[PDB]
């Protein structure tokens, strides 16, 4: 939620697409 | 016994708060390596559950960041100084009620 | 500590390639002469690690 | 579990220097024509690791020289010509490596503040 | 009289310690602590 | 004879922190000199021998150097600070343990 | 073996060559 | 020992402090073009040794740098050669300009050593 | 009167120590304490 | 002399060459800018072991390199003197001081 | 005579002679 709360979970990978797929 | 129970919140409070420590310290030195989650403990509920290894969570991330990392300076350094500060003030504490348990012998 | 060390060196062969320069510049007029070439060689040190 | 702290920081320290100096070589070596033996100069950086024997500090792996093409320019009347006089010049991003230096000197300066102030409190905790 | 134990075919070890070290450069080490117990003839 | 032996464990690990304090300073004196080697010494091992003539070990390189040195300077200056923070804790226990031993007699 | 660790026999010799024989 | 710290640290301070003198030594005398008797100057370095397994540093001398002199075209000059080419002093700027530095900083640095050594010993001196 | 116990051959060890190292610039190293045993006569 | 002074007198000789080296090495330093100066010592050991028999003769040090004014008192040398003299000066003065608590309790 | 020791002998005063004579 907030940022800098504490999660159970990992963030998804993060990308940066150059052109989409 | 009752010498132990008098003293065993404080030195778990000085534990959990090195060990807390030790992990900012971690995941503040692993700042540039790409894919590398920040990491944290949650102090009140860890605490309460020793006075009843050691239980580990992912902090939830600030900003995106192409390589990978989600480690925020300025947050890892203020909860830096937030827990130098209370370990130095349970060190304090723990160290007066000692001195209050050997001055009562005299 | 020693990473000032190879900067260094490079600025100061950097101002004797400038001289070498500067020295093909003044004999502009000299009859029969040849220019100087110049370059940078790359010098790789192999200790144990890293 | 508080003499590791120390270590961490060291590692830390060391993995920064180590980044640093890669750095100013790649600076250095910028416009290098050949090497030793022949071979155009190639840009190199570290590959970095976590330390964790569970996370720890941070550790250098090796050091890869970057898969990007090098740049080649026309130049026949130069022996290190190929066939077609083309001499291969390296691929290296000085803006790349000052940035690099400057993060690296604010995280060895951010390592070096850590280390002072768990020193202190490891110094006060024998007051005890 | 002491009958002689230097032959490791008939000493008498009470106790032993005997540490070994190797690296490869092939570095080594070998530690070895004996403790003996010896025969005795007296005579008067 | 039975207080030598018991004072002599923590005697002898300061005697050792003190040399190998002597030899982190000389190889941070000697820091610039072409052809040095870093040396050192291993805390445990050492001790050990000692507790049932000492010997010194190269230091792994980091970096390679056209002078010849090899002594760094981030990993010997944090194990100067280490070696300092462990001889005063062991300057305290012992400091500790003879006041223990003293206020008995009172 | 790990940089910063101890080890029992000196380091080799480091030579810079400016052009391999 | 612990008392052998203050005679290393004095050696490495004395090093140091020779090692500046002589840098700016070189650095005053970059363009002087003659000495007393006509011998031109010549750039000077010192030689580390250790005292002796290891110990302190100490400057064994104090030797002119065998380099070719970067010598120039005066033929109205009294110094001149039968060719006219009078000799000038091999000192770069760089080299001289990195040696202080690198100096201050080892001599800083041996300060600091010494100020933590004499703390842990006074400390020590109260034992109980 | 003893009886010498020089040569190795019939030596009487009670103790033995013996350390050795070897690194490879081929240092070495040989530590050896020993504790021996002796005869003895005695007349009057 | 007596049984007491016996066991003392060596602490206090060490104690009053202390006193007097520290005022030598602190007039070389008040001096350190006066050209034509030469840095004076006291050489400790002996002047101890020839005082614990029974004024001070004065040894010039030898100077580290030259200087055009003539001074030769040194900085970095004689700072550290300076520093190693108070230290083992505090040294002999707790050893006295203990030596002087024991004689002390033993009497009570 | 090694620097820094101690010799009875005062040192010879330094000078510094623009030309020699």
């Amino acid at each position: 939620g907030v940022p800098g709360a504490l999660s159970n979970q990992p963030a998804p990978p993060n990308e940066a697409p150059i052109a989409t797929p | 016994d009752r010498l132990d129970a008098a003293l065993r919140f404080q030195q778990e409070a000085l534990n959990l708060r090195a060990q807390r420590q030790e992990i900012l310290a971690a995941n503040i030195a692993n700042a540039d390596t790409p894919g590398y989650q920040a990491r944290d403990i949650d102090f009140a509920s860890e605490l309460k559950k020793v006075m009843v290894a050691v239980d580990l969570l992912y902090r939830v991330p600030d900003q995106p960041s192409l390589d990978g990392n989600t480690v925020d300076m300025d947050r890892e350094r203020t909860q830096f100084a937030d827990n130098s500060l209370k370990y130095q003030m349970g060190l304090t504490v723990l160290g007066s009620q000692l001195k209050g348990m050997m001055n009562v012998l005299q | 500590d020693h990473a000032i060390y190879t900067a260094m060196g490079a600025a100061s062969q950097t101002l004797n390639q400038q001289a070498v320069t500067a020295s093909n510049l003044a004999n502009a007029s000299t009859p029969g002469f040849r220019a100087q070439l110049n370059a940078l060689r790359a010098v790789p040190v192999d200790g144990l690690s890293l | 579990a508080l003499l590791n702290i120390f270590d961490i920081a060291g590692s830390a320290l060391a993995a920064q220097s180590k980044r640093l100096n890669v750095a100013a070589s790649n600076l250095a070596n910028a416009d290098s024509v050949t090497g030793p033996d022949g071979q155009p100069y190639r840009a190199k950086q570290v590959v970095f690791q976590v330390d964790a024997a569970a996370t720890g500090g941070v550790k250098v792996a090796s050091v890869i020289e970057s898969q990007a093409p090098e740049k080649l320019v026309y130049e026949p009347g130069n022996p290190l010509a190929d066939a077609n006089g083309y001499v291969k010049m390296p691929n290296v991003d000085v803006v790349g490596e000052m940035v690099n230096t400057m993060s690296a000197s604010r995280s060895y300066q951010a390592n070096i503040e850590v280390l002072n102030t768990v020193k202190s409190m490891m110094l006060k905790t024998l007051t005890l | 009289h002491y009958s002689p134990n230097g032959d490791a075919s008939k000493a008498t070890l009470r106790s032993r310690q005997l540490n070994i070290s190797e690296q490869v450069p092939r570095s080594t080490q070998r530690n070895e602590t004996s403790n003996y117990e010896v025969d005795r003839t007296i005579r008067h």
